[PDB]
């Protein structure tokens, strides 16, 4: 998984080196942030419920026709609108993975390989998860470098979707 | 590769759970404990190759037939092929303290080592003896508390050494 | 070159991807630790001759054979000594590119890369050098992080010639 | 590869020296900015995919010739390739901001690619225009005043302008 | 361009061979084929515009958000309707290139490679597309082998687009 | 790789004989057979994506712990793998069906599968429930009675779940 | 075994794609050609004794030598005029597996792949079976289009002697 | 690679029109004359050892030259070179017949070829005689109006004669 | 790969010894009989044609079903497949002759020979008929009397068929 | 191992073909120049106890610091002194199996081999087994031709550690 | 070009060494055998014109037919015969060439690669060059190991042939 | 590669002639000097690392710009790739003395050696000087009167000379 702790013994084993100061300078850039990393995860996952159920609405306003409309994609069923809120809790729980381990490590081997497949399979347009997105990041009240932790790893999610 | 923080990632992934606090507290005092960590790798690093030769010339005066023709270490091919294996193994060992946790140990380097020394002749158990020179030696230098900042760094040396005798034990 | 910032580009090209949090974490470590490399590169600059002057005498007083003995790899010669002294110089003025870059790609590719060709070509012995390092390293005065910014460096440059 | 660090290093090495005062000063207030660098590049970064799509669809806008039956950016396979130049563009200029140094974007991207579009009938004076158009775009969203510290930026916003400047000249 | 008589070809270059019989027999069923795929182009030709026409507005029915929605993706301005009808006309051309080239050459070549990223940058959703092929396949009035050489390229790229 | 053809020819070629009449009968119904081979093969082909997809919305549907977190075909790249075997086996039973034998199934396809899954965790009793939902799609789409020439294939379609039976079993 | 049908499916395979119209239009000539084929395969085997008895003499008195000639390669022998019957009647088998199999695959198979290493091993000219299956062609009494099918791959089989 | 079909398609495309009648009609007479086309490809693969072997013993009966000690045909690793040179022009020849079109000819044999032979030191002024003796050889026995229905097919043997004076006129 | 020579130092180094006076002698005693042995390799290399085909011809003579359809060595593609292997064992038998060991053969030709067979279906049995055929051909043809001088090489013919034997155990 | 029989051997594997004269020619010229060869291996052998003892104190005099050093590496201890006389020895000895094989493969096998990595590793100066092999080069004693291939195999000792 | 010191050569160059006496030794064994190499070349040479006349005999003689049956590969033809006599001469030019370069060299690269190629095309039966050089063998009135070479040259002939 | 005995040989095939008289005797004469010549490889390559070494000490004495700051010898990788292509150089030299010819050193050494030192930046004057003092050290060597058989050697070291002049002139 890629962390920037693993990024560094990547990198010397790559070359088959022991770990230098280059590398070491890494990791306690890493240490450091974790402060305002982990203050994110600790928000974000404590307003889990609330930013989830928002955010399913601000998609079925945004795209009122995926509550009306027929079709096993849609939440026009209560076991869409659950697919839809399991989704979008999928998503924000990469987030805080993100954030805890450092890296995008977690969200790129849990939902990101394999993402553009699985949306094209089951018909499910990615217009829909960065509207979700977009919504948390506005709504997760994070202020100062938290909030710059976790708006780089939804924008993150993002590009991916785009 | 998976690192300290990964690790509990990957376990949360499994149930499909957030963190809990039991979790952000024991991942906040990994952090608090950084400076320490790299402070043992930094000393182990700087060392490597003392920790090497000085580990290799005892193993040799205590077991002289490695050396003696016919041994296993003997020819410059071999001896530095045994050298070489020392250094392989303490890197990795360097590799796992700085990401506390074993994998990248396991996965890269004793995963396999036990059956590659049966096929080649090559005595573990005299593989084992020089992984446990360099683990008290690598400890002595980690550990002393001469130009540094006082404090206690225990709980770090019983983690080192789990590394050494988890080398140890896969290839004896 | 072999920066923290180099690496951090070198990961992220390599994948073919856009930088993200897990490399510019490494970079912010790398701008964080410079406060303490930089005042060891100036320090070792600003004491550098009587650094290089008393290096070269602890060598001679460890080797005195280096200094009676005839040929040309040996400083018996105002040549030879020149030479030593020389070497010595360059050596100190690595380690201070070290800490100046962040990393080890100055005295990777200026010093180690061809190191041992040119000691057995030359017959110079690694010995040598080694006590000249050894020497700085007790004598270069710094104190806290900054020594063992200089120290890391050094160290590096010593366990090369092991 | 080199940084705005190692670009100094190599200066002095080859003319033999130690840094001088002139430069330890010069390199210090690189780091004392660093803050503002990594603001850059993240913001750059997070918005990639808006910068390069906004300004693909202005591009084509103003030229509707490159995507007319005929045209260089007519089909999905030469759509894609010109969105993909435009991403690359975009990253390797991204990789300049975070090290001070054109020579990653000069190296890896922008040497030889005058002749790659001329060999391949694309024209560099409207992938130029792409570029203009991410560059105006990419500053407009890094030196945004809002959501973040107050300060100047106004320095890196020039450096920033000079490499999307040195890909458009080099392609044109 | 992948048609019957370059995989011919292609077949025997690749082993460094004349061509044999075996190749062709292919090129035979390919020449006996060309009177219904012939009969097929003539027809999507000439009722082109009708079959555009007809498409466009079974999209806007079936997705009416699409003419309603704020967006440069959408066909809620004049120039959407009319980037609209170019695509479905694209499309449409495409199945007539097949027939006439006897394979799928012309539409992987110029539609399909590249397609899944086009309609991700730009936010345009295959299921629009799908829908307006699933019309022309239902009323382009073909019969007999005629209406099989058709529907085959237009299932073949509903299935590039799924 | 063999067709219907080439297996009748490896065996007389075994026996170092000519074909006998009983032989050159068989393989002239089966030519007389083939509008009704290639029918099936067009049908099942243009609705790959929906037969594949289907089934597995029936699959997960079933066995809602394969979706789960820690199962299976949980995370995206774990469903886009299982998606894509479920292509992979119906594109080798397509092959079959053209070839009028099962050779290229087996070799490509079948051989060491079930190994493999075992390797992974991946239940192939599983597997072969989504085999069989394709199955029966697969044969009502090749089937269906509308806009063809009427007639029957039968014999046919029993030769095409034989394929898909075949794979079902070599995984389970 | 190179047939129609296995290039077909070859190719589909080769680039990981479904079969398309591009090669059924390939198979669906094989089919058609079948007829022909079969027609030639029918009659070349009800008259193999003949045409293998005609072709061995047309061989003798084209090469007298190779009956009056000491060596264990010619047929100056009983056992050496039973190898050549053999080897002719095992040309004259390969062109009937051609022919029902659609395509080389069987020539090349079983007897073409080896064969010049064969003919110098045991100095067994080319000459000969040219000139034996000159004969059969010249008088398998065929006309049409099951003529075309069986010198093709006949004269398929003096190419590689050749 | 393309064929007659994919000519007209390519061209079609570039300008985003629908073939027209004059095109549709042109393409229905190519399929009309397709057994004429198929007749001349078997006849000439069919004959292909006479056609080289013939062409060369003729071409080395004229100009002794390129067979006497320090000629480009002497040895036989240089004759079998000639020979395999021009079995592959014949081969690239054939592949046009049945396209219907120079393209692969030319892609994948002429492009070049004038440049290699002028590094060898082989005149490819002899070459051309070559490609001439096989194009009357080619010719006669693809025309035979022997064993075939009677019919005219002047036009083809224009278009197959194209093919070999485009591959002599490329290498001269 | 050892040598008559280098096999004898290898037996010294692993004692850590010096040649002793009966190595210096019993290796000096093969090099005086350095003639004979390339007379040998000579005779052998000059007639592998004939040894290996009439080998041949005498084995299917012998076991007519290897040739049968159905046989091992029925085709053109097995049978080169058998000949060659013929080729190849007496290739590495007259490399053991020149370097008076058998490590060559051994380590390059018959290690894994017979598990190749096995897998094949190729008898290996009849392998070993073949190569006893070529041993009494190689060695009428070696120690033949006629155009050389006359002398003892009864030991070397002893040795010849020791590698021959050694090869034709080893994959019966 | 690197003899000149295995070399013949070697190149005529390498190629897939039986040996031919232009191989046996290199084995002839092996078994030739065995005489000399083996002249020498003998002298040398029956007079290693003197040359070793000899060649110890041409290093001990031509660097003396080497008995007076404190250090493992060093000659300074009983037990230093006998690893020298001991590493002395195994040169000696591989001259003498280079002689008896009529190659180098014996000393670029058993010695040459990690040479480099085990010098500098246990701080071995290669100077000073230089000298020793110059002193055994000086006082072997031999004459003629068993000379040059003495002489030969000392020299590519030397030029390994130069 | 194939000889005992271009072997020598490419064995050191292969491995990027300096010749070493590995390879010496079997240049002096080229270097001796020269002696009786160049003996066999000079008498071959002397007696070229009786040995190729004599040897065209002995294959009309053998190979009857080759004079009588018509063809442009028989010698049935005074330019048939001329071409004959030709490739005998070729032939034993090519024998003299080896035994003066010390190797198979000239023969592999100006006759052996594309042979088989050549003698399938022009149909050129082996047995014709076989019994030519067979009567060389038998008649050049070569003894001791002047012969040895010789017979070691045109016996590699004969295996290529075969 | 040729050899001085394949030069004659590829110079008598181009005339398609056996070799006169004058070549018989020029050819037995080379083989009545092959003592020579193995002296002078043998001794050349016996001091390799010594001739090398106070080549390069004698030209950076001379030339002390090329290993200041800035100089293209200076820093130890390209010291040592100075000192490499010096050895590399000589390796060749010595592989023509070898062959009687200098076609190994021209096509695998100097062919295209000077465009590389352009291209690089590195003085080819100097890089002649190099091989200048290789020359005389070798030379001086090669022709040492001392331990070896006397006798005439001097048309063998006007050759030796030959070749290194040959490279001194291909790098300037
Ligand atoms: C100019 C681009 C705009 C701007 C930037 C700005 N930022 C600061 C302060 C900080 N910026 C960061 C950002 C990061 N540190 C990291 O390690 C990373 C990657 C993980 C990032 C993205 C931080 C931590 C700080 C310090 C804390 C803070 O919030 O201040 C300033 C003030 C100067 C300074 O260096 O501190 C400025 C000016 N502000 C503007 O108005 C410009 C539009």
């Amino acid at each position: 998984m890629k962390t920037p702790i693993t990024e560094a013994i990547a990198a010397a084993d790559t070359q088959g080196r022991f770990l230098s100061n280059t590398e070491l300078q890494a990791v306690d850039g890493r240490f450091k942030r974790a402060v305002a990393s982990m203050e994110a995860a600790r928000a974000l996952t404590n307003n889990a419920q609330s930013l989830i159920d928002g955010a399913a609405q601000a998609v079925y306003q945004k795209f009122p026709y995926t509550t009306t409309m027929q079709g096993s994609q849609y939440a026009s069923t209560p076991e869409g609108k659950a697919k839809c809120a399991r989704d979008i809790g999928y998503y924000l729980r990469m987030v805080t993975y993100c954030l805890v381990a450092g890296g995008t490590g977690p969200m790129d081997e849990y939902l990101i390989a394999g993402l553009s497949e699985i949306n094209s399979t089951f018909d499910l347009s990615p217009s829909w998860y960065i509207e979700a997105l977009k919504y948390i990041k506005a709504n997760h009240g994070l202020t100062g470098q938290a909030a710059v932790e976790a708006n780089a790893y939804i924008d993150y999610a993002i590009n991916a979707l785009s | 590769m998976l690192d300290a923080f990964a690790k509990v990632v990957a376990q949360a992934d499994a149930r499909g759970e957030f963190l809990t606090n039991a979790q952000f507290d024991a991942l906040s005092n990994l952090v608090k404990e950084g400076n320490k960590r790299l402070d043992a790798v930094n000393r182990i690093t700087s060392n490597a190759s003392t920790i090497v030769a000085n580990a290799a010339r005892a193993l040799f005066a205590e077991q002289p037939q490695l050396i003696q023709p016919g041994g296993n270490a003997y020819t410059n091919r071999r001896m530095a092929a045994c050298l070489r294996d020392m250094e392989i193994i303490l890197r990795y060992v360097t590799y796992a303290i700085l990401a506390g946790d074993s994998s990248v140990l396991d996965d890269r380097c004793l995963n396999g080592l036990r059956e590659t020394y049966q096929a080649l002749g090559t005595p573990g158990s005299s593989v084992a003896v020089a992984i446990q020179k360099m683990k008290d030696a690598a400890i002595a230098i980690a550990n002393d508390p001469n130009g540094i900042t006082p404090g206690d760094c225990s709980a770090l040396m019983s983690e080192i050494a789990g590394y050494f005798d988890r080398a140890a034990a896969a290839v004896a």
